[PDB]
């Protein structure tokens, strides 16, 4: 009883101190001053348990579990958007929007961050492959768009990138034609020319263009088409004109 | 729908202000006769029964 | 201080004979958890008591014993509404205490207040078919008979949640001129059903007028069987001391019957036929003895027990013993609930033996008695016309079987069909039944007066 | 200390036992047999052993270890099959030379030779800890790495010693916690009582649906992850195929399979069938065995392992739910556990009150259903967890008058039907539309409104047409076929295709590995649109043979649409559902005109 | 048809929030009454500690409490556990406790009072003594904190009717 | 040491608990005759032992007891086949002894020879309807259920001889990959049926490779139940040691359950449901535990229990308790034997859940399990149309009732019609069963796939 409240207050103070290490978010730390005040002072655990058992401190497991779930969702959303950095006012607006929500554990915002963290968690331990590279680029663009747009505003690119990442993650290891066709179809329907400059490495765009040129190269039979396909596979950008020129040449 | 978006959070301020006058009259009557129940509790605790 | 042994749910401890019967005892174990219980029997340096929390995990020569010195009683007060409690009179919200002002016994009758007045002044609880055709009043009891084919716990939670909203519309009609309260008792329910019923009752705005008693299915049978005694004593103390109409809902009777059948596994008493005990009439009579009109009737203590049959057989004494003491019975059909109607109650087998005494002038409708008989005759003629319509066919069906068949299908989805968060009174149910009965001609309507039939067609 | 006072059957009594609890385990006799004292009477305690004793004499020494009998909680549970008492049958199969529970041999539930990669969390030296808090993590398999090593419940203190990341065994210390003085050392394995349930912070509402793969089961009642559901049995009608196909067809993060009173062939076939089969999560190197926990308890073994198998499975499901993952618990059957409790009560000498069964079997059976459910995970991290309780009921007497089904029917919240005549006709798994109930449909309708599912609207009309089809078939068979309307013939014709497409499963369909919600919800829209189009066409003026001949290929395509997969056209909807919506207007317009 | 359902949803949400505030007000009032009772019990225990701190005036009250525990134990030999300063007062007043216990009960007096080696402190109880049977069969706590806590359940109706009548 | 008392057929001796549980004891009476017994239950300062040689001759204080110091074990060897033994292991002609070379327990718990493998090798019993609808593999404990008023022993011996006579044709089909062994256990059987079963086993060619155990109704109840554990231990030791498929017949199970029920009527034990002992499931599970495939994938022990229905109902404690542990069932019908169908076996209530695992490609047909689903629905529809045609009349039947009534009479007199010594293969039973199904069109069968049905239709 009191040990779960003391451990939840210590984990809430550790999550609050790990959320903002610069002290620039007075709105997020202002609401947790009653729990962070007892954690910011050097005191014993028996004094916090005796103070919580005597009605002199916060002892609500439901309110501490809801505030610890909202702070764990904000810290998980801020930690899941690495290596990109979110805005200072966007964290306070997302914390204020998540604090005013009726159910944060039953909405799609927690499942979107759970699937976004599960995509990078599954892609980190996995070996380097084409579906892991396309899912890594889609997770990087979904992390940049998710960090730029927050989790309080709907977007078709986040739902389409999350649905394409879940569909690519649900596929087996013998479906490279559907992953290459889904990555080429999703990359061809994008409004931007190339969503990899400044967010992805330089070798990843040449590895993806070399993977698409190597995938479309086995269907050709002429020397001019193999020379143009082999000459177009030395670009460090994944543009739609290279995919349209590769599809028109094949 | 705008009225059902600003009322969340105001139920505690509207519920705390509604019982503000009851806590002063209950605290005054509870603090007035504290010695009459503490003396009876100490007298009943100090006697065998 | 010296536990002899444990056999089943009852623990056999060795203590002195100074403690009385039904006295509270505190068992201190060496693990660090203190559990309270009630002494089931006292003898010459030997007794068997049932622990409220757990039945195993205590030492035989290392635990400690202590007597509180007070009998088993729950404090009754007017601040019991708006909070969640347990089956032993302990709040689970982690907030303030009970703070009661009177000592009321829970294992027996304190004064046994039962007035000798007839049943009258009927009030509705949110059921159109239940309050219309077999509407009971203060003093009379009507049980609900269900089976293992419908949400009887959700029907009891919807019936308890539907109460309290008919008091404002019924107050203008001279049906309720006092404070109304509800008694909610849960035995053998889950946390999802109790949290869904508490959130559903709190969403409608009826949590501040009813009491919440949640009993888990992992507790002793003494707390589950003693859980309705606190609700009956709270409803009798609130109805007698406050002069207000309180309705008591006890669900489920199958968990209390299984808990009573599981008891007596180490005593001289043996169970009767069908595996149940032979003293179920005294157990149901003990719960029925703390409900009804008190001496000096200003309020009412209504008892609406919900019983769910686990096998749907008529060879058990649970529905016959419960229905024999009451006056009337309500049945639920699985075919009506399978279609999508809520609640799927049937008015064909259900009948009220004290329906004319509960209705009168000034607290009920005048044509509600003839409208229920005309709706029951139209429902029986619609069932006979619907059964004969399949054998006779579509091109050879009679006009009376098609007109009654349309009134049965329209009345089954209109009168019995209600909302989960909507409260329909008996006046709106009579006006809704008048629209379904308006399709028949005036010559084919002879179960009402001509003035009431001409005024309300 | 203690002496053997009497030995009769698989249970041995030991007298001169003072100071022992009602859950402490001790060794009986000189063979060092595993056992636990469940009950006691005076100075003699009745201890049920998990091995059949046949060479133990009265008067042997009985020394209690001084702690309760439970199972170990740590890494290494997946990818292995154990017994009901937490005993590894794989090492006992090669070492003891027997694949069943041996006699006179002791084996730990967690081997001390297997090593795993342990990594510490964000905690440091000086932070407070509680029961169920996330102290570290260990990679148990190659598919899921969410097996976080947590502390035991009811503990608290501060982290004085913190181990670094690396590879270590289960016997090596990695953390130490002391609140008031040096309490004890911590390791990868944790001790917890099997009879005591795992505590939680708070309960949560059941609003997450779980698809087991059965279209008739999910179509008849809404299955959710965190609810209670029962399965009716008939002493063998294909219930093991529904449990094995439901466990293999499930796509949960955890799998809890515990056999209570099985014969032993279905546990070996289900254990051997798990490595050859593939899962829906892209697993490899035994993905079906590494993703589920195997508990094998047979009827030839002792009743102590069969009674403690449900407690070990509920403790493993409570540990998996406390870990932060949703697990599905499959148990079959409860009639063998209730018969083992009645055999322990009849062997011990307790007077029963359930027509031959024990009086305490109702509270023990009802208390097991309250432990499962969805709620918040215990510990300072506040993770999300869930546990689905799926326990199949077996016959222990009459058809519905048994005490296990009667006592289990009250505590459950979801009930499914079972046709006795249709079960013998080779039509399993069958259900009854008149005998069924569910309380999570109202809470599931709110999330279904956000998901835009039409499953309950077609399920209510399918339950009404299936309810009217039994009355029309019984009235037609009883009264005789001499006259009838076109509405009853169209309702029986729609109920024949709906009962053929939804009732026929486990050997009557090509695609039964995965069943999406959009395919099941969109599949009933063709039958409900065909029945409503036939009833609307017959109501507006038309012949029965003109409408039945006007349908044509739509009835055969709607009945044969269950064999096709939902991977055609889109990723969740087939092309037959989109083409049937356009062809239904032409067939309804051509049938009416 | 959709706008009516949206208006019904908002009308349900406002009725949920009004019931939430209507429960929070009574929760605050119950928290205030529980705080007043929790202050009155702390004042009664604080007076009981200072009243228990005097052995000269607490000697006849401890003798009457020991006679009240001896009238409920009904044993001629029992172990009396008390504080370090209360064992010397009971040891010099055991004959007065036996003579006073003999004049208030029909049974014979106690043969001897077993002075236990367990000395209670002020951080666990507010005074009194613990009288238990010598055969290990029952335990009766006759302390000031246990007597005030057990007596508070029966004295709570007169305090509730006198304070919040 | 000395006889303390006697209650019924069991003798309770008073002595120190020097010997272990189940160990053989030596009782010497003052008449010039010695007897041996085993302690069925051990207690403090007392022991309950049952004498194998008679039940008369006990003395109050003129007898002596001696402890052997060894547990009850039966010596099994590879040369015990071809000898006549008794329930306790002694001959009745003074010829061949035990000749054991290995020590085996009487319960089979210390060995555990059941490997982790299901039954794959389908063993044909020589019946097309038995192996077709409810065909089991090697290791399945599915017994044959019978009823009173019919010769189930002649059908069981005819099916046992038909399995061994059909095993040579099934050996080339990959149905059996080892030798064939027979185990004959007698319990409460007549001498004419035991001599007829021994004459059928000698006529089948298994007299020199099988073991014969004789147990009559006049012997002790401990010897009849002790004989099936020794027969299952010898069949499990021979099947595990030699890798040969051994078939054990345990008849009758009603005498073994009646011996366990008679053993509980002489002590202080709580009885279960139906007036039977509560520990009958644990004793019945030990006999069914010795069954399954041996470790190595080359041997297995098959048990076929013969249970006769005394009340003609499957809801009894003995048939329901033994049938609940076993998988599947095969019930005989008295109307089939009265009509002239030999052997009379019903297919409506008999269904096995492991027929798909025992079946397989290369030793059977693919559509054999698919045809049984349509044949079961056609057999139930033929019984429903036959009962509706006799009950209501010939003016209330449908078009499917005539084809179902003709298919039920043709299938009941065609598939179940055969001799007592003619082997029936699975391909001939599937070809003869597929011809009886062709009575209706292709739009009336839905219990099979159209691809496999169109290839064999």
């Amino acid at each position: 009883y009191h040990s779960q409240v003391v451990g939840k207050i210590g984990y809430i103070a550790r999550c609050m101190q790990t959320i903002d290490p610069e002290n620039n978010l007075k709105k997020i730390r202002e609401d947790y001053q009653d729990v962070l005040i007892w954690a910011e002072k050097n005191y014993r655990f028996e004094e916090i348990l005796e103070a919580s058992k005597s009605g002199k401190c916060p002892n609500d497991l439901d309110a501490l579990s809801r505030r610890s779930l909202i702070l764990l969702e904000l810290l998980r959303l801020v930690s899941s958007i690495s290596p990109f950095k979110m805005k200072l006012d966007l964290i306070e607006s997302q914390y204020e929007k998540m604090k005013q929500h009726v159910n944060l554990w039953k909405s799609d915002y927690h499942v979107k961050l759970n699937q976004l963290n599960q995509l990078t968690d599954y892609l980190k331990n996995a070996a380097p492959t084409p579906k892991n590279n396309f899912l890594r680029a889609m997770t990087s663009v979904l992390q940049m768009q998710i960090a730029q747009y927050g989790i309080t505003e709907d977007n078709e690119g986040i739902n389409q990138l999350f649905k394409l990442g879940l569909h690519l993650l649900a596929m087996a290891n013998e479906k490279i034609d559907e992953q290459y066709h889904l990555f080429k179809g999703y990359v061809k329907d994008q409004p931007e020319e190339s969503p990899f400059e400044g967010i992805l490495p330089a070798e990843d765009q040449k590895i993806l263009v070399k993977t698409m040129i190597d995938y479309a190269m086995p269907k050709l039979s002429s020397k001019v088409l193999q020379d143009k396909l082999s000459a177009l596979s030395s670009s460090d950008v994944l543009t739609k004109t290279l995919l349209d020129s590769i599809d028109r040449i094949v | 729908e705008q009225k059902n978006a600003g009322g969340v959070g105001e139920l505690e301020k509207k519920a705390e202000a509604g019982v503000q006058g009851e806590l002063a009259e209950i605290k005054k009557i509870a603090e007035k006769k504290k010695d009459d129940v503490v003396k009876i509790l100490i007298e009943t605790v100090i006697k065998p029964s | 201080n010296t536990v002899s042994g444990v056999n089943g749910p009852l623990v056999i401890l060795e203590k002195v004979k100074f403690p009385r019967y039904n006295e509270i005892v505190n068992l201190t174990l060496p693990d660090g958890t203190v559990r309270q219980g009630q002494v089931l029997e006292i003898r010459g340096d030997r007794a068997i008591v049932q622990v409220f929390e757990g039945t195993s995990g205590i030492d035989v020569k290392k635990t400690t014993v202590e007597f509180t010195g007070e009998s088993l009683r729950i404090p009754v007060s007017e601040d019991m509404l708006g909070r969640i409690f347990d089956g032993s009179g302990r709040p689970i919200d982690n907030g303030p205490k009970v703070f009661a002002e009177d000592y009321l016994d829970i294992n027996g009758s304190p004064i046994n207040p039962y007035a000798r007045i007839y049943p009258e002044e009927m009030i509705s609880t949110g059921v159109s078919a239940i309050d219309t055709m077999n509407s009971i009043a203060r003093g009379q009891k009507i049980p609900i008979f269900s089976a293992s084919g419908l949400p009887h716990n959700e029907i009891a939670a919807q019936i308890c949640r539907q109460a309290g909203l008919v008091r404002p519309t019924k107050d203008v009609h001279d049906g309720h001129e006092e404070n109304f309260s509800i008694v909610f008792a849960a035995m053998g329910v889950n946390l999802e059903t109790a949290r869904f019923f508490k959130q559903d009752f709190e969403e409608n705005g009826s949590l501040e007028r009813t009491s919440l008693f949640l009993n888990l299915a992992n507790d002793p049978t003494i707390e589950r069987i003693i859980t309705p005694r606190l609700a009956l004593t709270t409803a009798e103390y609130l109805a007698y001391q406050t002069e207000r109409h309180v309705l008591t809902i006890l669900t489920d009777m199958s968990s209390y019957a299984d808990a009573l059948r599981e008891v007596s596994a180490a005593r001289e008493e043996v169970p009767g036929r069908r595996g149940y005990p032979g003293y179920m009439y005294t157990d149901l009579s003990t719960i029925y003895e703390r409900a009804g009109r008190v001496e000096g009737r200003n309020g009412s203590i209504t008892q609406i027990p919900i019983l769910t049959m686990p096998n749907d057989d008529i060879t058990h004494p649970i529905p016959d013993l419960t229905g024999y003491i009451t006056e009337g019975q309500i049945f639920v059909d699985r075919q009506l609930h399978n279609k999508g109607i809520y609640p799927p109650i049937n008015v064909l087998p259900s009948l009220s033996r004290l329906m004319k005494s509960a209705i009168g002038e000034g607290m009920t409708r005048k044509d509600h008695g003839d409208v229920s008989n005309q709706l029951y005759a139209k429902y029986a003629i619609g069932k006979d016309a619907a059964a004969m319509k399949a054998v006779v066919g579509e091109e050879a069906l009679s006009i009376e079987d098609k007109l009654s068949l349309e009134f049965l299908e329209k009345f089954e989805k209109t009168f019995i069909t209600q909302g989960a968060y909507e409260d329909r009174t008996v006046f709106e149910s009579l006006d809704q039944a008048w629209s379904l009965l308006r399709i028949y001609p005036k010559e084919m309507l002879n179960r009402i007066s001509p003035k009431i039939l001409d005024e309300f067609y | 200390y203690g002496a053997i006072y009497s030995v009769s059957g698989p249970v041995v009594i030991a007298e001169n036992m003072i100071g022992c609890a009602m859950y402490e385990l001790v060794k009986v006799g000189h063979d060092n047999l595993v056992g636990e004292v469940i009950r006691i009477d005076g100075d003699k305690a009745t201890i049920q052993v998990y091995e059949e004793t046949a060479g133990l004499t009265v008067g042997d020494p009985v020394l209690r270890t001084g702690k309760p009998l439970s199972v170990e909680l740590g890494p290494g549970l997946m990818e292995t099959i154990y017994d009901g008492i937490q005993r590894p049958l794989k090492a006992i199969k090669e070492e003891s030379q027997s694949i069943y529970i041996p006699r006179g041999i002791d084996t730990p539930a967690l081997d001390r030779t297997i090593k795993w990669q342990f990594t510490p969390g964000k905690f440091q030296v000086g932070d407070h800890i509680s029961g169920g808090d996330i102290y570290g993590s260990v990679f148990e398999n190659s598919l899921i790495s969410s097996h976080k090593i947590l502390l035991p419940p009811r503990s608290r203190g501060t982290i004085t010693w913190i181990a670094p990341a690396g590879e270590y065994t289960l016997d090596e210390k990695i953390l130490e916690v002391e609140f008031d003085g040096k309490k004890s050392d911590f390791t990868l394995y944790h001790t917890w009582p099997v009879r005591v349930p795992r505590p939680v912070t708070e309960k949560l509402s059941a609003d997450y649906p779980l698809l087991t793969g059965q279209r008739v089961l999910d179509a008849l009642f809404p299955c959710v992850q965190g609810g209670t559901t029962c399965i009716p049995g008939a002493f063998g009608c294909g219930k093991t195929v529904i449990s094995q196909s439901l466990s293999k067809y499930s796509n949960s993060d955890a799998i809890i399979y515990v056999g209570c009173g099985e014969r032993g062939n279905e546990m070996a076939e289900v254990l051997m069938e798990f490595p050859e089969l593939y899962t829906e999560m892209s697993g490899t190197k035994e993905p079906i065995m590494k993703r589920t926990t195997l508990v094998a308890n047979t009827s030839n073994m002792p009743v102590a392992a069969r009674e403690a198998s449900i407690y070990t499975g509920i403790t493993l499901a409570e540990y998996f739910r406390d870990q932060g993952k949703n697990v599905s618990m499959i148990a079959d059957s409860s009639s063998r556990w209730a018969e083992a409790l009645r055999e322990i009560s009849g062997r011990l000498g307790e007077m029963p009150a359930d027509q031959g069964f024990p009086a305490y079997l109702g509270a023990k059976l009802a208390s097991f259903y309250e432990r499962a459910g969805k709620a918040v995970a215990l510990g300072s991290p506040d993770r999300t967890g869930s546990v689905s309780i799926v326990a199949a009921v077996s016959p222990a007497g009459g058809d519905f008058s048994d005490p296990v089904t009667t006592a289990t029917l009250g505590i459950t919240q979801v009930f499914w039907g079972l046709d006795k005549k249709l079960a013998q006709r080779k039509h399993f798994p069958s259900i009854n539309t008149s005998v069924s109930y569910s309380k999570y449909t109202n809470v599931l309708n709110k999330f279904y409104d956000s998901n835009y599912p039409e499953f309950p609207v077609l399920r209510d009309r399918m339950k009404e047409i299936l309810s009217n089809a039994e009355e029309l078939e019984q009235v037609v068979q009883l009264v005789g076929k001499s006259a009838l309307s076109d509405s009853d013939k169209i309702t029986l014709d729609v109920a024949t295709l709906i009962k053929e497409d939804f009732l026929q499963q486990n050997g009557y369909s090509t695609y039964d590995a995965f069943c999406p919600i959009w395919k099941t919800f969109d599949m009933m829209r063709a039958f409900i649109s065909y029945h409503d189009e036939a009833q609307k066409a017959v109501a507006n003026g038309a012949n029965w043979s003109k409408l039945a001949d006007s349908t044509g290929d739509v009835k055969h395509a709607v009945s044969s649409s269950k064999f096709f997969e939902p991977s055609r056209g889109e990723k969740e909807v087939h092309g037959e559902f989109e083409k049937l919506l356009s062809t239904m207007q032409e067939r309804f317009a051509e049938s009416t005109d | 048809g959709n706008f009516k359902s949206k208006l019904k949803k908002a009308m349900l949400s406002q009725q949920i929030t009004k019931s939430t505030i209507a429960n929070k007000m009574r929760l605050k009032v119950l928290s205030a009454r529980e705080q007043s009772l929790d202050g009155i019990f702390e004042e009664t225990k604080e007076k009981l500690s200072g009243i228990a701190n005097n052995r000269d005036e607490y000697k006849p009250i401890l003798q009457s409490l020991i006679v009240e525990a001896l009238l409920k134990l009904l044993e001629p030999k029992a172990i009396v556990k008390a504080l370090e300063r209360d064992v010397d007062l009971i040891e010099s007043m055991k004959d007065d406790i036996m003579r006073e216990y003999g004049e208030k009960a029909q049974r014979a007096p106690l043969e001897e009072i077993v002075i236990s080696n367990d000395y209670l402190n002020k951080d666990l109880v507010s005074g009194g003594v613990v009288v238990s049977n010598a055969s290990d069969k029952i335990e009766i706590n006759n302390t000031l904190e246990e007597r005030l806590k057990l007596l508070s359940e029966e004295a709570l109706p007169a305090i509730r009717l006198e304070l919040y009548g």
